[PDB]
RNA sequence: CCCUAACUGGAGUCCGGUGAAGCUUACAUUCUAGUGCACAGUCUAGAGACCUCUAGGGGGAAGUGAAGACCCCGUGGAGC
RNA sequence: UGUUCGGGUCGAAGCAGGGCUGUGAAGUCCUGUGGACCGUUCACAAACGAAAAUCCUGGUAAUAGUAGCAGCAAAGCAGGGUGAGACUCCCUGCCGCCGAAGGGGCCAGGUUUCCUCGGCAAUGUUCGUCAGCCGAGGGUUAGUCGGUCCUAAGACGUACCGUAAUUCGAGUACGCCGAAAGGGAAACAGGUUAAUAUUCCUGUACCAUUUAGCGUUUAGUCUGACGUCUCAGGGCAAGCCGAGCGGCGUCGUCGCGCCGUCUAAGCAGCGAACCCCGUGGAGAGCCGUAAUGGCGAGAAGCGGGCGAAUCUGUAAUGGCACAAGUCGGCUUCACCCCGGGACCCGUGAAAAGGACAGCUAAAUGUCCGUACCGAGAACUGACACAGGUGCCCCUAGCUGAAAAGGCUAAGGCGUGUCGGAGUAAUUCAGUUAAGGGAAUUCGGCAAAUUAGCUCCGUAACUUCGGGAUAAGGAGUGCCUGCUGUGUAGACAGCAGGUCGCAGUGACCAGGGGGCUCUAACUGUCUAAUACCAACAUAGGAGAUUGCAAACCCGUAAGGGCUAG
RNA sequence: UGGAGGACCGUAAACGGUAUUGAUCUGCAAAUCAUUCGUGUGACCUGCGUCUCGUAGUGAAAUGCUAAUCUAACCCGGCA
RNA sequence: UUAUGCUAUCAGGUGGAUGGCUCGGCUCAAGAGCUUAUGAAGGACGUGCCAAGCUGCGAUAAGCCCGGGGUAGGUGCAUGGAGCCAAUGAACCCGGGAUUUCCGAAUGGGACCUCUCCGUAGUGAUCAUUCAUGAUCGGGAACGCUCCGAAUUGAAA
């Protein structure tokens, strides 16, 4: 079975679902983690330094 | 905090009232036993049962059965849909 | 006429028939065209305008014919055998009937008083030992042996 | 026949109703200025992100 | 296969409708030889060549597709 | 930009074309167009000059009215409508397609595609009046169907401890979640709409909790609660046959063919096997089974208890042309009940819940889902995609071993959405082919041969299992009349007659043998060029370690192996 | 009689993917189609759930697979 | 009437360059500078007569109340129809209040369920105090402090 077309009609699934604290589809289903805004691993929102470039 | 937003007037809904029946858009966050007691409340007529159903319009539609006979067309006249 | 598919479907839902069983009269079709309620195609299922053409079955009187020549014992020949000896008559059905009918001959002359209890024994581990063919080969044995005890 | 909660048929609900023609009397109002807007879509395309 | 023939259905061919893409600096009806970065439709000297269109198989355009994966080079990498 | 001097609605900039000057970069003027800004001196600045970067962005050619709209399901025609317009939309008939899937049901997913009306610029590989398209409006009703409840593998939270630290980390303790295909309290038939219907209505039921009265533990057990293979018995949906009745078809002759002849839950009644209890006393042996078996440690026989599916009645008035509606028989999968056996170096979940003491009445039963598709057009693959998800679970008659293939129902379709025409080469896929028969070719690649079933017969070699369907031979249809086995369904066999080139007549359906290499074998693999001799395997051997072990993970706290 | 086996034949059930080096190769398809083939009671196939991942995982081991990406994935950042 | 074509100009189509305009951007300077359990920021959903997006607002939902300024119109981006409001002073602006769904630090429990379960109506976790009470949590463009900490690269390796 191709790795191509053959095997993309499984995608009957989701492995993330619509995040309550930010509404990004985000929120993985078996990690119970947001990996856009990080609810459900930390209390604060998620951000990172290298979301941008270095400010110079 | 009044669940009833407003008689629903359809055709399917208007079909209600020949069986003493009155289709009612509701608060969507209410439920059977608010509904009941709303409908009690603002027009006087013992509920027999609630019916209630969600819509792909994002509303609450309660269909109302009354205990005495005509009460739904006493409603229906004093709103003014008859 | 427009599409009178509305109705055509709407009388096949109400005849409980596929859409084709339904036939709609070709010369009433303005009559047809102004039914728009389960009521008005009533009226005209009752009317006769509307309704649910014959199923077409299959008839089956061609195998009845040859049902009964195969009952007498025809038609069956090696020339119309497909399936193995074996997938037509199972092996296992065979002996179970061979068995069942001797031991319920050997049952019933034991119990009538033709065949005492020695003699019962031994016959039943024969019919279990395949020694014999049928109930008639069991009958011939036991009056060839004269193990029937005859009054 | 998938199986949605409350919330998720309510934006399933947010999205058909998003999915409108802008209204003839805003054309005319903004003088054909404000003809269309981003969330027209069809049912039959790229789903929604929503559900 | 000798050695191919006839026939069947779908294309093709012709008609109506619909309707893309890929090569393209230019010019261009060529052929021979020579010349030239030693493999030229365009240079040189000859020989041919009235134009347009259709069908056709692919000789040539060192046809098109892809900054050769072979070889070497780089004080370039990666894995082992 | 500073500064000097100006031009412009009596027409600035820009644009198209032209005149003149300048070696030139360029400048200026003229005509048209355009409608509000533009220059100039001396200086000063810069995001300051493009033909090139397989340059970037946009626009737009040639190709070209060309390829494609064929191959895997070659499907349409007549008549009548509608409409401005009809191969393409609607009706009737005829002719077709699928018919163990292209029908039926539904998961995930989709998310309004559902229904009605009104449209046709785009979408639809053509057209279109049609439409999953466009616009407007409408549509989803539950104590009983699911979710909800339970727990599974396994997550998550808090605490503790670690960590420089954390949103990081294993373990422990306590919690909590985790199944729309596991477990599970209870509802059926009919009708109703355009679209919902075990949800609304009619009829007839049932379950749970709370309350009130009437009575109370047996309490800790059982149930929930279980693998693979195989088989008996009983039942039954579907299926089939005969008779009556009621329709339809056929009717050149005949009297056949088809359809129907119905009936839910609930309630009440009976109860097969197994098991148990009381009698009984059975061996130079008896009783059983499909089979294994059973028996003085108590067989057969005889009584009793417990205990099914289903069946019978009632619900019986509902729906049916208020047309009939009455009967029998056979079989029964692929479903239900029940029991047996065999296998395991494999042992086949848990918990909620339920039962064991409940009866009567009244009240309560919230929340979420519910339309429709479920795929050759509603999902996914950018698509109305020949793939995938799903063939996931179901399926009528004949032939036949059969759910194969063929031909037909029901149901779904003529949309695996371009048509016409019939005339070259060539081409994709097929049919046939004299005589020869592998001479072809790297190589019998491709194609052809054989083919079902019954009977006869079957070699070398062998690990004794096999080789084996070896090889090689014979038969096979139809008709008439029968025989045997069997409770039956059926199955097996015989005699005679007879037609054809041909009787497994189509469909379906091995070609066979000999000698070598290699790997023992079934299995695994380069998704998308390698299905092999490679990988694995059982077998054989070696090594470490006595468990606070060997080996291994972690920074640690602590872990895997190890419930060993 | 019995009904064992990583037993046999065989399905366009399901799974796999031999050969045609066929069709297709701006495809129906960024791996499909036809015919022909292998397995088809088991080291079987498969739904849903759940876990294991970047010098890590997974692998009956081909450097195979880990979202059309694999002799060290992908995103952003170091980075002009 | 020489077709198919070729070259130049013109007219038109297509297209959107150029010019002109600009409520936008960018940079620099001067100010000002915390907020949230009295539930923030952010998100979801709802909210308009005809309303799909954005914006505002929160079931009192393009809004409600009070004081001041303003004064004759108003009804957001966004002059369409029809109405409504406004001299009882609206609109608008400044100040102060009210309302303020669900999620979210999110905090009664649980979230592939922005909802759902119990309802005993909810002080979730960690802490201080006498045990009335109180603190902490999330957010903020950069700046600040503490700790952990690469490689490309250069050295022409
Ligand atoms: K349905
Ligand atoms: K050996
Ligand atoms: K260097
Ligand atoms: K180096
Ligand atoms: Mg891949
Ligand atoms: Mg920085
Ligand atoms: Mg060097
Ligand atoms: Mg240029
Ligand atoms: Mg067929
Ligand atoms: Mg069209
Ligand atoms: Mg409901
Ligand atoms: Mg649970
Ligand atoms: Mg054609
Ligand atoms: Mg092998
Ligand atoms: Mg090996
Ligand atoms: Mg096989
Ligand atoms: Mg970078
Ligand atoms: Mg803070
Ligand atoms: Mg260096
Ligand atoms: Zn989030």
């Amino acid at each position: 079975m191709s790795k191509g077309t053959s095997s993309m009609g499984k995608r009957q699934k989701r492995t993330h679902a619509k995040c309550r604290r930010c509404g990004s589809v985000s929120f993985n289903v078996h990690t119970k983690q947001c990996t856009s805004c990080g609810f459900g691993k930390t209390s604060r929102m998620r951000t990172y330094k290298w979301q941008a470039k270095c400010k110079y | 905090m009044s669940s009833i937003n407003y008689p629903f007037v359809t055709e399917k809904a208007m079909m209600l009232l020949d069986e003493n029946k009155l289709q009612f858009i509701v608060d969507t966050r209410s439920n059977k036993k608010q509904i009941l007691e709303d409908v009690e409340k603002m027009y006087g007529f013992k509920v027999k049962s609630v019916r209630t159903m969600t819509t792909m319009k994002g509303m609450k539609k309660a269909v109302l059965a009354f205990e005495e006979p005509e009460a739904a067309h006493e409603i229906a006249t004093r709103i003014g849909l008859m | 006429m427009s599409d009178l598919s509305n109705q055509r479907k709407l009388a096949s839902k109400v005849l409980g028939c596929g859409l084709d069983r339904v036939w709609l009269n070709p010369e009433a079709s303005e009559e047809i065209a102004s039914a728009i309620t389960r009521e008005d195609i009533r009226g005209l299922i009752e009317e006769g305008t509307i309704k649910a053409k014959p199923v077409k079955g299959v008839s089956r009187g061609r195998a009845r014919a040859l049902a009964a020549k195969r009952k007498y014992g025809h038609c069956k020949g090696h020339g119309s055998r497909k399936g193995k000896k074996g997938a037509r008559t199972p092996k296992k059905e065979q002996w179970i009937k061979k068995i069942r009918a001797l031991r319920r001959r050997l049952k019933e002359l034991r119990a009538d008083g033709a065949l005492d209890k020695s003699v019962y024994c031994r016959l039943y581990r024969k019919a279990k030992g395949g020694e014999y063919r049928s109930v008639s080969h069991l009958n011939s044995h036991l009056e060839s042996e004269k193990l029937l005890k005859k009054e | 026949m998938s199986h949605n909660m409350k919330g998720q048929k309510k934006r399933l609900a947010k999205a058909h109703k998003q999915n409108t023609r802008v209204p003839v009397w805003v054309i005319v109002k903004t003088n054909r200025k404000v003809v269309s807007h981003p969330r027209r879509r069809h049912w039959r395309r790229r789903s929604l992100d929503v559900k």
